[PDB]
């Protein structure tokens, strides 16, 4: 839910090249992707342990 | 003239054979089924991880 709105904001605000919010945008993208990948990997491993439990 | 005691004791030993062997067998069969499902899960995880990298 957060990811899809952040990326839409990226497409909308950077249709063109604004140089001012260029540097902040890379930080935002790095932060959200480094969060989400960790989230997904932990969820998959938890689901695997839950599957093995039976 | 009807050795019914000996008859019954024979039946006891005969049944006791099959009791012991069913007892010994089904546990190990269940162990096999467990290992089969575990190897399946490991396989699924490994293949999934490879595919997601590729």
């Amino acid at each position: 839910g957060v990811a899809t709105q952040l990326l839409a904001a990226y497409i909308l605000l950077f249709d063109e090249y604004n140089e001012k919010k260029a540097s902040a945008q890379k930080d935002i993208l790095i932060k959200v992707l480094d969060d989400g990948i960790t989230k997904l990997n932990e969820a998959q491993k938890s689901l695997l342990v839950s599957s093995q439990s039976f | 003239v009807i050795p019914w005691q000996t008859f019954d004791e024979t039946i006891k030993e005969l049944s006791r054979f099959k009791q012991e062997y069913s007892q010994a067998a089904s546990v190990l069969v269940g162990d096999i089924k467990t290992l089969l499902m575990d190897s399946q899960d490991k396989y699924f995880e490994a293949t999934q991880t490879v595919y997601e990298w590729c």
